């Protein structure tokens, strides 16, 4: 019965690089992590100033 | 007098042959009086669609229940009467049927496997009987938290892809699966280029290849139609699934990152790193003096009843991580010590412990290939995944190449600052939030 | 096991600002607790630096 | 096409936390001069001819 | 070509002190060394029950030649293994490692078996593990049923459980462990078995370290069959029940007859999810019972006695119908209803299963070690098949007759409202 | 008590002018302060361990 | 064995009576400072020696409260001072040294 | 790992008749390791 | 005191030298930037906006 438990669809929330279920996510892992950390780095550069 | 390196050379070469219809035939001869023979098929739930999911697991229930030439009990009575044993299993990528029998019973054993794989009856009266049986098995599996939490891990890690599907299938598909769905599954996937006849024990490769021509020749091969299956990649998703159930006395947690897949050379170094972390159970004798810091701390402070690392391999993908079970107030401490060892190996692995991981792997590899049935499995599965039998001397070469630098580079490539797939089940109120888990995949000091 | 939880000093900070179970749905009207703490500190720093000349 | 700039920024600068900090402290050094230089240029332009540095040359000697 | 080498023969030697060395050089990458000892739970008495369980758990405590820390780290460093397997008759200390590290693990093995200190504080810290070990074991309902089956069958020395009685957890003293090792871990009660090791080095090790002169001779404390029944009313979903009679001591020709009778009746399946056509016990119960159940012939052969019968699992209400159907099926064989093809298929299952059980080094080492203590010899497999072929149809029938007429022993657990007593069968 | 009396000496010297012989006494007491804490008192504890045979 | 070793023993008996813990009935191992090694050794003492250690420390703390001492007849004689804890503490240290030597490899 | 052999945390449930076969015993053996 | 003298402890020092050298650069550059230290800053190309 736990085999009935499918995970809901998050297509409304996924980023564009993660929409295709047949493409590996490793191809965009560095870019996606780099963007959110660039936001953090620029934020720290602002508070430092 | 013979050294360990010399003993690896003494293992007989695994002879491989291929019929004209694409059926590969592999064997490893020994002096044993017994043997194991079976057919490994490149089929599983990853090939099934949502509508016919669980069809392979359904066929497994029907494979031994009757054939055109041996209807009903006839197959069992032949196997049982010669003291042989008949078994089968199905993963997400491989299906297998194998027999254990005497060496003199080799021709009868191969003959039965041919009649099973090719001429399955699939009587409608039997399909309805196995319909209720699989449903009971689904209720049974629900009580195994380990089977549940690993299905959840696949469900969330490979969400939206075939690998998310479980082998047994959902309860609704077992109820509406018709005989036509199953025959469609067989003619589509049980094709000679996708099967491997493996044997191991006391037998010459000639008589196996002769029996392969004698019984498996009548099988369409090398060109079926324009209906060729091909496994596309499967997206990995960093995600979390939490089944809160405070009625169960112990929580189950499975956490993992994306692995590379079968053919990648990095699996050797990953298994060395997993061997350093190792595994623990409350019945182990070592306790506080164990080498693995996670096992030592888990036994000293009683953080869990058990844990195990794993490196599950699929085509071009896999699940690399660990699974544990513990009291409801130890889920946080256990996750902290676990992630701290991934980070410690990513950044500051040392040479001695890496040698231990190589030695644990050498012992594990030779201890596993002891018996005709393990070796027959290694032959069948390897020919589907690797396209060859990798000799033990080659595994020793790849293990001996690993050092502390390889582990630091290889572990960082797959662990450091990566989104894990988390699956939880039981009293998991204290299971850390995913962001806190994601923050445990890097160190601010590094 | 964990230094953040067992040290006599860090466990008070940990059980107040880090591992404190808080509701998932508190709105912006719950931000004024910390803002009052900031204003009090902000008034003490500027207040002290004015007392060096007043 | 090679991987995007954000991908090469991650693996080269942001993966290690130590280089992630070195990027920030170096980015803070150039940001301060570039921002103070540009920001002052906007303030003086909006107030052209009114600040003392504009009428300074009239009273040289 | 791809053929294997010429397989060597097993070397076998008896020393004058009673010790038995047996080795086989299979040229494998791994080595395996076992020290088999006549020290199982049968040599406990009513004053030191459970001492051999705690001893089984104390293999990594401190020795005179190696501390507990060194044993754990030293074995794990080479990826080795140290195990202790116990039956009601034997304790078997087994050690495994790559063949280049045999010397290191041999030294640990001898220290664990011939120089344990049993430190007062180390033993005290280990006592709660008896409760954890026993709790993990007893969550299989088979374990407690067979504990009670032996408690009911024998007055002494096999009634002793494999696991420590609850009242003894924390009461086993270091003196009792020292006395147990001095009394039972002696030359005439031991056998040093090795795989991937040469015969000279084992014989050398045997003469240097394993020459411990008998503190207690080969005991004549013979197991006395008595019979009876132990019933455990609990909240399990299914009734487990075993019905048994005294059969025969191991190694005798009558033992082989019961082993054939076991496979005539059925003992474990051969096909995944199979109807078990050739199992006469299963088909006999399936006649009058259509609920889920299981039934299997039980065969337990020891040095000076044996227990043969069958084991049932059924719904609580079908417990009597399953047991009576199975017991009647044994009667028809005792009345003579047994074909020759039926006996030949049983001999094939027995002969095939024996060979399969010695494919692996783990199963081969255990067989050679058990033969060395039970028989003082090594009987090759072709001779074992010869002894199985010598079993006559009449021998199988007379074994069934001995069960039907013998004083019974019975153990059952579950909701026993419809589980018969012995006199009701 | 050599540390106390030496500190009572530095106290006394501190309230006196920097002239002979207070200059020399203040230097001796200053070296004796750091010598007692860094060298002599640690050495005494070791001698005391040997006299008790541990 | 000689007259000079009796003078080393002579000053040790002098320092012993100067240390003065024998005046409270204590023994030398009662006065040791409890580090992790010492705590383990005390943990390993048999029941009788543990209970004896506890009462002597209790009796000495009771005397220290009153600023009193025992009569001279009940002082601990230097010749009778039993090093009941040293064999346990030597073994605890030896084990730690082994753990510390494995950590170097 | 500890082992108990007889056939020659809530564990799970065994309900159907197919999963029951092999559960009936067929002499106990207690193994312990590191 | 002499517990940390062996092969493993020298391997650990090797693994953390690249990290410890970077935190020193973060501290050094952070000290020069925080204090406007003109001894070092005068050599940097774009931060020569001093006009002595
Ligand atoms: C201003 C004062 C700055 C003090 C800095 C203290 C840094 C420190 O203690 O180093 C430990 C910290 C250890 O973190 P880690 O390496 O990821 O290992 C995690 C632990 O195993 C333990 O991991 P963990 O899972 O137990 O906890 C993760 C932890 C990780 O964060 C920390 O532990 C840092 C300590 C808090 C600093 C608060 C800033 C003020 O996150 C926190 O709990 C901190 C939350 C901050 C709450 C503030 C509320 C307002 O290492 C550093 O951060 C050093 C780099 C700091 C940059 C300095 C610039 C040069
Ligand atoms: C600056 C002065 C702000 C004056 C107070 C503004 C009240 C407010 O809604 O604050 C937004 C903000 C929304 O936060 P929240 O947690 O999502 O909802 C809070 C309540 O549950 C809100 O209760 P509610 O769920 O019934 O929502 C009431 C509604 C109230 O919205 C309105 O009445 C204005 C509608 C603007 C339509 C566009 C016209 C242009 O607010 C909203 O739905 C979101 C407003 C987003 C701002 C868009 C402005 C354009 O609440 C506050 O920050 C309260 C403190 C503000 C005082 C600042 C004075 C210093
Ligand atoms: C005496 C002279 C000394 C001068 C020294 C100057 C040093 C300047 C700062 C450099 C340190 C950076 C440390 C760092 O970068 O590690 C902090 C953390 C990381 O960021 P992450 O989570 O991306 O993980 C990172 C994961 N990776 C590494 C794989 C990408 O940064 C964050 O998370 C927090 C960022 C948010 C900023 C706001 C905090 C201020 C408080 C409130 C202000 C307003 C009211 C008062
Ligand atoms: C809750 C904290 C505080 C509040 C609400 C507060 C509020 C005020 C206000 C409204 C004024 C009038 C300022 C003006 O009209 O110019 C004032 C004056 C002053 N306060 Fe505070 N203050 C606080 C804390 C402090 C502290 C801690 C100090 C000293 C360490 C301090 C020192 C002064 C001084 C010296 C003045 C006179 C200078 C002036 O008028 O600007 N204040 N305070
Ligand atoms: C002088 C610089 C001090 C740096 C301390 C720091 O940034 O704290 C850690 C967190 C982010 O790291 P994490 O919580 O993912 O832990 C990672 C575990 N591997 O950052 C914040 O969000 C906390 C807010 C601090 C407010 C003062
Ligand atoms: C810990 C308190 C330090 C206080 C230093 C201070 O206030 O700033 C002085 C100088 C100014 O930069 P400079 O190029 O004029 O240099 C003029 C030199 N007098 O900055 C420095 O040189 C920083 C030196 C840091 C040493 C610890």
């Amino acid at each position: 019965s736990h085999t009935d438990i499918k995970v809901p669809d998050f297509s409304d929330y996924r980023r564009p690089e993660v929409l295709d279920s047949t493409k590996s996510s490793k191809e965009s892992s560095e870019a996606r992590k780099g963007f959110s950390y660039l936001v953090t780095a620029t934020t720290t550069v602002g508070v430092a100033y | 007098t013979a050294t360990y390196a010399q003993a690896l050379q003494s293992v007989p070469e695994t002879q491989v042959s291929q019929l004209d219809n694409g059926l590969r035939v592999a064997s490893e001869q020994s002096s044993q009086p017994t043997c194991t023979v079976g057919v490994w098929i490149d089929a599983g739930s990853r090939y099934e669609s949502e509508k016919n999911n669980g069809a392979g697991y359904f066929v497994e229930h029907l494979a031994f229940k009757g054939t055109k030439n041996r209807p009903g009990n006839a197959l069992e009575k032949e196997v049982e009467s010669m003291g042989a044993h008949l078994n089968a299993y199905s993963t997400r990528e491989h299906t297998a049927y194998y027999i254990k029998a005497l060496s003199k019973d080799l021709p009868k054993a191969v003959e039965l496997l041919a009649d099973i794989v090719q001429n399955c009856s699939l009587e409608d009266s039997q399909i309805e009987k196995e319909r209720d049986v699989i449903l009971q098995e689904l209720q049974e599996n629900d009580t195994s938290m380990r089977d549940v939490v690993f299905n959840y891990l696949h469900a969330t890690a490979f969400q939206g892809t075939p690998l998310a599907q479980s082998v047994e299938g959902p309860s609704e598909n077992v109820r509406k699966l018709s005989r036509a769905d199953l025959t469609e599954y067989l003619s589509r996937h049980y094709k000679a280029p996708r099967m491997v006849l493996a044997a191991a024990g006391g037998l010459e490769h000639r008589q196996l290849l002769d029996l392969a021509q004698k019984h498996f020749s009548g099988l369409s091969g090398t060109y079926d139609e324009d209906a060729v299956p091909t496994l596309s990649p499967c997206r990995f998703t960093g995600s979390q699934i939490c089944h809160r159930e405070d009625g169960l006395p112990l929580a189950h947690v499975a956490i993992a990152v994306e692995g590379p897949g079968w053919a990648h050379p990095d699996n050797v170094a990953l298994q060395v790193a997993n061997a350093i972390i190792g595994h623990y159970d409350c019945t182990y004798g070592g306790g506080a003096h164990l080498s693995s810091p996670l096992a030592s701390i888990a036994a000293t402070n009683k953080l869990c009843q058990s844990f195990q690392t794993f490196n599950i391999c699929y085509a071009d993908t896999g699940l690399l991580g660990a699974h544990f079970v513990c009291d409801h107030m130890s889920i946080d401490d256990m996750m902290f010590v676990l992630q701290g060892q991934w980070m410690r190996l990513c950044t500051s692995a040392t040479e001695s412990e890496v040698l231990r991981g190589k030695n644990l792997l050498r012992n594990a590899l030779v201890s596993h290939l002891d018996g005709t049935t393990p070796v027959c499995e290694d032959i069948g599965r390897s020919l589907l995944t690797y396209g060859r039998r990798i000799p033990l001397a080659e595994w020793e070469s790849r293990i001996a190449e690993v050092d502390a630098r390889v582990v630091r580079e290889v572990c960082s490539k797959y662990f450091y600052d990566q989104c894990p797939a988390v699956a939880g089940f039981g009293p998991i109120e204290q299971l850390p939030d995913y962001n806190r888990i994601r923050s445990g995949m890097f160190w601010l000091r590094f | 096991t964990n230094i953040r939880k067992s040290h006599p000093l860090m466990k008070i900070v940990n059980n107040a600002f880090i591992d404190l179970p808080a509701p998932s749905n508190i709105s912006s009207w719950w931000n004024f607790g910390s803002l009052l703490g900031i204003c009090l500190i902000l008034q003490i720093l500027t207040g002290l630096f004015l007392a060096m000349h007043y | 096409v090679a991987p995007t700039l954000t991908a090469r920024l991650y693996s080269l600068l942001f993966r290690r936390t130590s280089t992630f900090a070195l990027t920030i402290v170096v980015g803070a050094l150039f940001f301060e001069r570039a921002f103070d230089q540009g920001a002052d240029a906007i303030y003086e332009h909006i107030n052209e001819g009114k600040l003392w540095k504009h009428i300074k040359h009239k009273y040289e000697n | 070509a791809g053929v294997p080498p010429h397989p060597q023969d097993l070397e076998f030697t008896r020393l004058p002190n009673g010790l038995v060395i047996a080795s086989l050089e299979n040229y494998a990458p791994a080595s395996r060394i076992g020290l088999f000892i006549k020290a199982g739970s049968r040599y406990e008495n009513s004053n030191n029950l459970g001492t051999s369980h705690l001893l089984r758990l104390a293999s990594s405590l401190t020795t005179k030649g190696a501390s507990s820390f060194k044993i754990t780290r030293g074995i794990e460093a080479v990826g080795g293994k140290l195990s202790v397997t116990s039956t009601r008759e034997n304790m078997a200390y087994t050690v495994e490692c790559l063949r280049d590290d045999v010397d290191i693990l041999m030294e640990f093995l001898l220290n664990v078996t011939t120089a344990p200190e049993f430190r007062r504080w180390e033993v005290a810290a280990l006592q709660p593990q008896l409760r954890i070990d026993k709790a993990v074991a007893l969550q299989n309902p088979q374990a407690h049923v067979i504990e009670n089956l032996h408690a009911a069958a024998y007055r002494n020395a096999l009634a002793n459980s494999l696991y420590c009685p609850d009242y003894r957890i924390g009461k086993v003293t270091p003196v009792e462990l020292h006395d147990y090792v001095q009394n039972h871990f002696t030359s005439a009660r031991m056998a040093l078995i090795g795989l991937g090791v040469s015969h000279p080095v084992l014989k050398q090790v045997a003469e240097q370290f394993l020459n411990i002169r008998g503190g207690l001779g080969l005991s004549g404390a013979k197991a006395k069959y008595h019979g009876g029944e132990i019933r455990e009313q609990n909240g399990d979903s299914l009734v487990h029940a075993a019905l048994v009679a005294e059969s025969a001591a191991i190694g005798s020709a009558e033992a082989n007859a019961f082993s054939v009778l076991q496979h005539v009746l059925g003992a474990g399946p051969h096909v995944k999810r199979g109807s078990n056509a050739t199992s006469s016990l299963y088909q006999a119960v399936a006649k009058g019972v259509h609920q889920p159940f299981d039934v299997s012939a039980f065969n337990a052969s020891y040095s000076d006695s044996g227990l043969f019968g069958f084991y049932t699992i059924s719904q609580a209400a079908s417990a009597g119908d399953v047991i009576k159907a199975a017991y009647n099926q044994v009667k028809t064989i005792a009345q003579g209803n047994l074909s020759n093809p039926d006996v030949q298929a049983a001999k094939n299952k027995l002969k095939a299963g024996y060979l399969m059980s010695v494919e692996s080094s783990e199963g081969f080492l255990d067989e050679v070690g058990s033969q060395a203590l039970a028989a003082g010899s090594y009987t090759p497999p072709s001779t074992v098949l010869q002894q199985i072929d010598a079993v006559a149809d009449a021998d199988v029938i007379n074994a069934a007759k001995k069960f039907v007429s013998g004083r019974k022993s019975m153990a059952a657990s579950g909701n026993l409202g419809h589980t018969p007593f012995i006199d009701e069968l | 008590w050599a540390l106390v009396a030496d500190l009572l000496t530095l106290t006394w010297i501190g309230g006196q002018p920097v002239e002979h012989p207070y200059i020399t006494i203040g230097q001796l007491a200053s070296v004796l302060y750091f010598l007692l804490i860094l060298v002599l008192m640690p050495t005494a504890g070791t001698i005391e361990n040997k006299l008790l045979k541990w | 064995v000689s007259a000079s070793s009796r003078w080393l023993e002579g000053i040790r008996k002098w320092y012993y009576n100067a240390a003065g813990f024998n005046k409270l009935g204590l023994m030398r191992d009662d006065t040791i400072h409890e580090n992790d090694d010492v705590k383990e050794a005390i943990r390993r003492l048999p029941e009788n020696l543990y209970n004896d250690r506890v009462f002597r420390i209790k009796r000495a703390l009771d005397l220290s409260m009153r600023q009193q001492i025992l009569p001279k007849e009940q002082w601990t004689k230097y010749e009778e001072d039993k090093s009941y804890l040293e064999p346990y503490l030597k073994e605890v240290i030896r084990e730690r040294k082994e753990r510390e030597e494995w950590a170097k490899k | 790992r500890g082992v108990a052999g007889a056939l020659r945390d809530l564990k799970r449930s065994v309900l159907c008749r197919e999963s029951l076969r092999g559960q009936a015993a067929g002499p106990l053996v207690a193994s312990v390791s590191l | 005191l002499t517990r940390f003298l062996g092969p493993r402890y020298r391997q650990l020092a090797r693994n953390w030298v690249p990290t410890a050298s970077l935190w020193g650069a973060v501290g050094a550059v952070g000290l020069v930037w925080a204090t406007d230290w003109r001894l070092i800053l005068d050599w940097v190309p774009y931060i020569n906006g001093k006009f002595k």
